[PDB]
RNA sequence: CGCGA
DNA sequence: TTGTCTTCAACTGCTTTCGCGATGCATGCATGCATGCATGC
């Protein structure tokens, strides 16, 4: 299941979260996805059609 | 040396608590292996070798409705060296509850042993 | 004081109990004669001075001042001034036998929590300063010359028993496969597999094919993906390459437990030294036993 | 009745609205039921409940609803259900799985707990899924965790296996996005089973057993592997991700000969898969870093690939091969100066396996080599002849059998001369692993019978 | 003695620190006699 | 060495627990938990 | 090592929060939601929270009993020898809280 | 998360106070004993799993000779940090600490 | 004939529920007498 | 008197321009403090994201109250101080007893946080009789219930019908309602009224 | 104890102080009210000090923990004290503060 | 409080 | 008257390392010989 070796000790926000425009999301879907190319192939899966939203 | 044990099956009654279970076979099935160590009525042979786990005894039990074992527990091989049928007093009607039994084992001069 | 939390009084007072968990408060077998965990007593004498309290303080409550005569408080509400020692002896009970009442002046006091940790042992230096511990073996010392000093002779019965499992890499599986099909029983050994998934497989009960099934499955990937990171754990048995950390006791000093290579020799139950190592292990070779730690 | 089924259930629904339960408790207790007992739910009823419980699914939703929706969901053998009953099932599945995807999770369980079954009674299921995985995408995470946690053992009945093998391969078309796990979970048990056998050489069962799934596969394979599919269909992701669980898991399994004929099954299919699967050993057997046994073994499975495969242009084979001459030609340069050095000549391993690996490919020599004028490619008889008397010795070194083999067809061919060096072999004659290393080659007329056949085309007969 | 100590532990809610083995013994950390004097930090590109 | 009970801590069986003194219990197939 | 091994290792959660063993344990979870540890002491009667703005779903959780609980979600994972279990199980009993100040904060 | 922001400004300062500069790293340039001991084993633990391996092993099973065979060239690729009692460290690259 | 008299020698063979005892004597102790039958030993 | 409400999200999914709906999609800096398999000590950030990030990706959290879209800006803080950030060479501290290094790592994510009150917008797979369902993003799944429609609307044979009687199709806009990460899955609840 | 398995966090220091009985009953998985120990199935007696409550026992699974004896850490109980009772290791402090 | 340095 | 060091004297803690290893008193079934009660012819 989860263990120290797939899953985080702890984790903090930092700050604020910032809310982001569609061209950052855009940008960011677009460098995201494109820098990841193996459960990251069922996730990006949905990434394109969240794009493919935008 | 010689190791004698006694195998008592009725400690747990309570005088009177009625036989729960005989020395023996039940008509149930049991591994049949169990032949070789043990004789006909679920005692071990006398002069039989013994390792670890074999059957020392079976007794069957009427509550489980099993056939159950005794298995040798030392690590070092024994022989059977006697088996020692107790009755006890009462005026009879008692049938066979506990047997003492001895074991023999090879000693040798092993490495280790202090002269 | 950081927090700030206030100092209150309730500390002393030892309201409420907190009952260990059962499995602490398991009872006590000996042969098959159980008995209950002598601890339970202790809590149980409470819980029924408790609930005494509890429905005898009920009653007179119940009891109207008015029909109360003046007498019908001195058969209770003197009668709770004698319970109210019990039930603050009982506690001491629970916790220390030395501050209990003696019970029929004899018997013997049950032990009590505190007496659990501290008498001459009475658990920190017994089950925490030191410990039984597993990997090791204790045996009767042989003198053998021929080893070198820095080694120690080992019977093959340690060799078979003991195993120190070896990350399965690269340099190594050429071993270890072998080192599984050579079994439990066939020096140098293997006995168990550590999968990824932190699995045990035995193979004592395992035939040479079958077996050598898993040699050959051994080093493989696994689809499991928080497993990527970890390879297959085997247990072989103890080798020549390995090292084993001696003791004698009593252990006068550090020189008293020393490290050793591990020679395993044939034939003989017995651990064996070299004469070197003697003086310092203090060891006559006279029915003299030694602790192997692996 | 119902009517009076209709009010009952309505009534058990304010019950619950109040919190009482107990109906909808009762309620779930008949349709928990099994199959078998003739106290169970008539259909008709259940006809009524699910579409009342389909009318407001979220008058149900609560801890107290939970309990029904769990017997709903337990019901056994819903498959197996009257149609109308099946659809207001699968109708009322739709909706609360749309309204709260929370059950979906063990209502997938079932559905994949199911693919032990043959095809048809897993339609459903697979028509279930394949909706919910494009609709409901984050199930494809847990889903495959439940392809995962549901495979039946090795040591269980083959009726689960095939039919959930097969079942997956329904699936597997049905969601690319997974793809994957489906293969690593399969490959795995496939391996699992491979190498219980090859140490046997229960027999019976497994043989048996993995025959059934092996050709099963393969046949899904080869129906999956087609050129239409090597253009705008998957096949190429497939044959990549075939190629790297071979790769990653196949590699390294030991003495293992049983299921790496699936690659060579399969880039038999296509010359394009012989291709650009042969590209890939090359690439596997000169790498810098890798294990020289792993070199050694990628030469035992490339090299045992080629002489028993068919379909391959035979001049495709030859270069690199001829490179591989040199390659041993820049190979024995820097080291016979290292021969006369320190060491024994186990240091050279790597070149055995790769003349282990000509001498196999001496098989095709025999076939077809002598070019149309007869002259062996590359000058094979003075190529050799050197190398053969060279610091190497390689004829010492390499397999009994295939060296042997080697030995009669090339003079024969008057390829080179041997018998003369190797009773010079003889009469000179980490140590046994080496043996044992080159000695195995990972390709061998089959032990098994139906795709023995379906490799018939794809194998040589020896004789 | 243990509680004679211990209470005087509790009475001063006494936080320890983890320093003596005998202490890092009860926990269960490493020691500082030497072995775990030193951190072992590994390094990596970037 | 039996006991039936326990069926088996792995969904590839469920095979046949006994267990062992040493508190492995131990399947036939041959994990040991 | 030799030590540790061959008297009690095992791991154990703990609450960052709570500082303490003991008041860890499993959460019973629904269907389609795995079981996860809690520590008892941070956590509250979910009643509480609605009395006073709205909660987080995951928060909740619910012990054998099905006791929605919100809070005390907070552990870690530390390795210790059993026995120092079984102590605080004692010093509980005594009423002596041990506060266990873990890294990473 | 300022709160959280904060102690990692915290972190920081007070493990700022802590290092020293190499400059400033006043320790004995030998590896002592200890250090010896437990580089050898930290780097065996990884080498068994699989870390990267810097030099050939030449037929070594061990993954401790195989430690002991890069410390022989300095190829190790760890850091010791020598706390002193107050708790301010140094901090000494394997290869810049003389051995033996 | 499994048994024997733990005092008189008599050989005796005994039954499902008897009474446990010399069918002559009466001593409640009864031996278990070695028959023919194949164990093996090595002479070294 | 005792506050356990600090967790809570004082940022709010402003309503966008131009647009009726708000941007639940947000970028938090985190800090993390994860463990480094000895495989990946020449490849650390490839690592960790591997070992920790991906499987995070396009799952619910806690922390960040919401779905994980991605992460950018991968830092892990070197335990040296005195090291200039441009430094190719960081210290990772190894765990005492396991060749496991554990570190600090910061990183961006992009994470989609719906919270209760926000107008949001996606298709419509089915109209139930009792709901509405609804992909959002096409990603995620949302669902509008039968009180929560507002009663003068019906459900035919079948298809949903409006007040002003026709069926409704594709986007829609809705106000969430609450968002249930107890289960495996993300459910969004919306309500139109 | 295997290296496979690495444990993050680590425990720096420890604090003494005393449970308040109010952290007592919020952490108390059960109260103990019944001397009871065993019914005459041997089933644990529901208010006795084996009530399942504490954790697992016998086959009982836990009902607390709801996991098997295997798996179920144990979970600690309390017993409300009729009356406040004088704590023994301390008493003299009580005695000399008084 | 018996057995072994 | 009252301050306090003065003195003797009531309580109270530990001890070289490991393996091999409950009493009494009431209830009732047990035994044996002699009247009664139930089956059968
Ligand atoms: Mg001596
Ligand atoms: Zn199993
Ligand atoms: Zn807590
Ligand atoms: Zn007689």
């Amino acid at each position: 299941t989860a263990t120290t070796l797939n899953t985080p000790v702890v984790i903090h926000a930092t700050q604020l979260p910032q809310h982001v425009s569609t061209d950052e999301v855009l940008q960011f879907l677009e460098s995201f996805i494109d820098e990841k190319e193996t459960n990251l192939s069922s996730s990006i899966s949905q990434l394109k059609r969240i794009q493919r939203d935008f | 040396m010689y190791k004698t044990e006694k195998v008592d099956l009725a400690l747990n009654r309570n005088r009177g608590d009625p036989i729960t279970q005989h020395f023996g076979f039940g008509n149930d099935e049991w591994p049949k292996e169990w032949l070789e160590k043990l004789d006909e009525d679920g005692l071990p042979y006398i002069g039989t070798y013994v390792e670890e786990g074999d059957p020392i005894c079976a007794y069957f039990d009427d509550t489980l409705n099993k056939t159950k074992i005794k298995t040798y527990h030392s690590s070092e091989p024994a022989y059977i060296e006697e088996v020692n049928l107790i009755g006890d007093e009462s005026n009879k009607f008692q049938e066979l509850q506990t047997v003492s039994i001895k074991y023999r084992i090879r000693r040798t001069p092993q490495i280790g042993d202090k002269f | 004081n950081l927090s700030r939390k206030l100092v209150k009084a309730d500390s002393f007072f030892m309201d409420v109990l907190v009952v260990p968990p059962t499995r602490f408060r398991l009872p006590s077998k000996l042969g098959e004669e159980v008995h209950e965990n002598s601890q339970n007593q202790l809590l149980s004498k409470v819980l029924t001075t408790s609930l005494l309290i509890r429905d005898l303080n009920d009653d007179l409550s119940k009891l109207q001042k008015d029909k109360v005569s003046l007498e019908d408080r001195r058969v209770i509400f003197s009668r709770l001034m004698n319970a109210f020692v019990t039930i603050q002896n009982d506690v001491n009970a629970f916790i220390d036998s030395t501050k209990a009442q003696g019970r029929t002046s004899g018997k013997v006091p049950i032990p009590g929590v505190k007496q659990a940790l501290e008498k001459k042992e009475g658990l920190f230096r017994k089950h925490m300063m030191g410990k039984r511990v597993n990997y090791a073996a204790r045996s009767v010392i042989s003198p053998d010359p021929n080893i070198e000093t820095n080694e120690i002779g080992v019977p093959p019965v340690f060799a078979v028993k003991l195993t120190y499992p070896e990350p399965v890499t690269a340099y190594n599986i050429a071993e270890l496969r072998q080192a599984v099909i050579n079994g439990p029983d066939k020096w140098p050994g293997a006995t168990q597999i550590q999968n990824e998934d932190g699995s045990l497989v035995s193979l004592i009960g395992m035939s040479v094919e079958q077996r050598k099934a898993l040699a050959n499955q051994l080093l493989t990937p696994s689809s499991n993906v928080s497993t990527h990171t970890l390879n297959k754990k085997v247990y072989r048995h103890i080798k020549n390459r390995d090292v084993v950390l001696m003791n004698r006791q009593p252990t006068l000093h550090k020189a008293s437990m020393m490290g050793h290579k591990v020679r395993v020799l044939p034939n003989e139950k017995t651990l064996r030294l070299h004469y070197a190592n003697t003086g310092a292990y203090n060891a006559d070779f006279d029915g003299d036993e030694m602790n192997m730690h692996f | 009745s119902a009517a009076m089924y209709s009010r009952f259930v309505k009534s058990a629904l304010d019950d619950l609205d109040k919190n009482d339960s107990t109906q909808i408790g009762i309620i779930a207790n008949q349709v928990a039921l099994p199959s078998k007992n003739p106290e169970r739910i008539n259909d008709k009823n259940l006809n009524i409940l699910l579409d009342i419980l389909s009318s407001n699914i979220n008058r149900i939703e609560s801890s107290r609803g939970t309990f029904l929706i769990q017997s709903i969901i337990n019901f056994e053998k819903w498959w197996e259900l009257p149609p109308h009953t099946l659809s207001k099932y699968i109708y009322f599945i739709k909706i609360l799985c749309s309204s709260i995807p929370k059950w979906w999770q063990d209502v997938s369980m079932i559905l994949v707990s199911c693919f032990i079954l043959p095809i048809k009674q897993t339609v459903c299921h697979h028509d279930m899924l394949k909706y919910f995985l494009r609709m409901i995408p984050s199930s494809m995470g847990f889903i495959d965790t439940y392809l995962a946690k549901f495979f039946p053992n090795k040591n269980d009945t083959r009726r689960k296996l095939v039919n959930y093998t097969s079942n997956l391969l329904k699936l597997r078309g049905y969601c690319s996005e997974l793809g994957f796990q489906i293969w690593s979970l399969l490959i795995e048990k496939i391996i699992s089973i491979d190498v219980e056998l090859q140490n046997e050489l229960g027999i019976k069962e497994l043989s048996t057993k993995l025959d059934s799934i092996l050709t099963l596969v393969s046949t899904h394979v080869e129906e999956q592997v087609t050129p239409e599919s090597l253009e705008s269909g998957e096949g190429v992701g497939v044959f990549n991700t075939l190629t790297t669980l071979f790769k990653t898991h196949v590699l390294p399994t030991y003495y293992t000969r049983s299921i790496q004929y699936i690659m060579f099954h399969v880039s038999q299919q296509q010359l394009e898969l012989m291709d650009s699967f042969l590209v890939t050993l090359i690439d596997i057997s000169f790498a810098v870093n890798e294990a020289a046994e792993k070199k050694i073994k990628s030469l035992q499975y490339l090299g045992s690939y080629i002489a028993r495969a068919k379909k391959l242009s035979r001049t495709q084979i030859i270069f690199v091969a001829s490179y591989l001459t040199s390659w041993l030609n820049r190979y024995v340069i820097e080291r016979e100066e290292e021969v006369d050095q320190r060491g024994g000549m186990e240091r050279f391993k790597h070149f055995y396996a790769a003349f282990q690996a000509l001498c196999y490919i001496f098989c095709f020599r025999h076939n077809i080599f002598r070019d149309t004028d007869g002259n062996w490619e590359c000058e094979l008889d003075k190529f050799f002849q050197r190398m053969v008397i060279s610091k190497f010795n390689p004829l010492k070194f390499c397999n009994e059998n295939v060296m042997l083999m080697f030995a009669r067809i090339a003079q024969q061919e008057s390829v080179a001369y041997c018998f003369s060096i190797i009773e010079n072999n003889n009469n000179e004659r980490t140590r046994q692993q080496f043996i044992d290393l080159q000695s195995y080659f990972p390709y061998d007329p089959l032990f098994l019978k139906n795709y023995k056949i379906l490799m018939k085309e794809y194998y040589i007969e020896w004789s | 003695t243990t509680c004679q100590f211990l209470t005087k532990a509790v009475l001063d809610n006494e936080r320890e620190q983890l320093d003596s083995p005998s202490a890092r013994i009860v926990v269960g950390k490493l020691n500082n006699v030497g072995t775990g004097s030193f951190d072992v930090l590994a390094k990596v590109p970037n | 060495t039996f006991i039936r009970g326990p069926i088996c801590g792995t969904d590839n069986c469920p095979s046949r627990l006994w267990r062992i003194i040493d508190g492995r219990r131990t399947c036939q197939y041959g994990h040991v938990m | 090592d030799r030590l540790l091994n061959s008297s009690d290792y095992t791991q154990a959660s703990v609450c960052r929060e709570c500082g303490s063993i003991l008041t860890t344990q499993q959460s019973v979870p629904r269907i389609g939601s795995i079981s996860t540890v809690c520590c008892r002491r941070c956590s509250m009667r979910f009643e509480d929270a609605k009395k006073l703005i709205f909660i987080d779903d995951s928060q909740i959780w619910e012990d054998g009993q099905g006791n929605k609980f919100v809070g005390g979600n907070e552990t870690t994972t530390v390795a210790i020898p059993f026995v120092l279990k079984y102590l605080d199980s004692e010093l509980s009993a005594m009423g002596i809280r041990l506060r266990y100040n873990v890294e990473p904060k | 998360p300022e709160d959280f922001q904060q102690h990692e400004q915290i972190r920081r300062k007070t493990l700022k106070e802590k290092a020293i500069p190499k400059d400033q790293r006043a320790t004995t340039p030998y590896m002592t004993k200890y250090e010896r001991a437990r580089i050898l084993g930290t780097r065996a633990l990884q080498i068994s799993m699989n870390a990267p391996v810097f030099v050939d092993l030449e037929g070594e099973t061990d993954p401790l000779r195989i430690a002991m065979k890069e410390l022989a060239e300095k190829k190790i690729p760890l850091v010791i940090r020598r706390y002193l009692p107050d708790g301010s460290f140094e901090d000494w690259s394997v290869e810049e600490l003389i051995v033996d | 004939l499994k048994y024997i008299c733990a005092e008189c020698s008599s050989k005796l063979s005994l039954s499902r529920t008897d009474a446990v005892r010399c069918k002559d004597c009466g001593h409640r102790i009864l031996l278990k007498a070695r028959t023919k039958r194949l164990v093996q030993f090595e002479a070294r | 008197a005792r506050f356990i409400k600090k967790h809570k999200k004082q940022v709010t999914n402003p309503i966008d321009e131009k647009n009726g709906t708000s941007n639940c999609i947000v970028r938090v800096p985190i800090a993390l403090y994860v463990s480094l398999a000895p495989m990946y000590l020449e490849n650390p950030l490839q690592g960790v994201m591997k070992q920790h990030l991906n499987p995070l990706v396009m799952k619910y959290n806690n922390k960040v109250g919401g779905v994980v879209l991605g992460y950018e800006g991968l830092k892990i803080l070197d335990a040296d101080p005195l090291s200039k950030e441009d430094t190719s060479e960081k210290l990772i501290k190894i765990t005492p007893d396991t060749p496991f290094g554990f570190t600090w790592c910061h990183v961006n994510l992009y994470v989609w946080q719906p919270q209760v009150g926000d107008v949001l917008e996606g298709y419509i797979f089915i109209q139930s009789a009792s709901h509405i369902g609804l992909l959002i993003h096409d990603a995620f799944n949302a669902s509008i219930k039968k009180n929560n429609i507002p009663v003068d609307w019906t459900f035919v044979h079948g298809h949903w019908v409006d007040s002003n009687g026709e069926p409704i199709d594709g986007k829609l806009r809705f106000t969430v309602r609450n968002v249930h990460t107890t289960g495996r899955v993300v459910s969004v609840d919306g309500t139109l009224i | 104890m295997d290296i496979s398995k690495p444990v993050g966090s680590e425990i720096t220091s420890v604090d003494f102080g005393i449970l308040t009985a109010k952290e007592i009953r919020n952490l108390s998985a059960k109260q103990i009210t019944n001397p009871t120990v065993l019914d005459n199935l041997g089933h644990p007696v529901s208010g006795g000090l084996y009530d399942l409550a504490l954790g697992a026992f016998l086959r009982n699974l836990c009902s607390t923990c709801g996991l098997d004896e295997k798996f179920c850490p144990g979970h600690q109980g309390h017993i409300e004290l009729p009356v406040p009772c004088y704590n023994p290791l301390f008493f003299n402090q009580l005695y000399i503060y008084l």
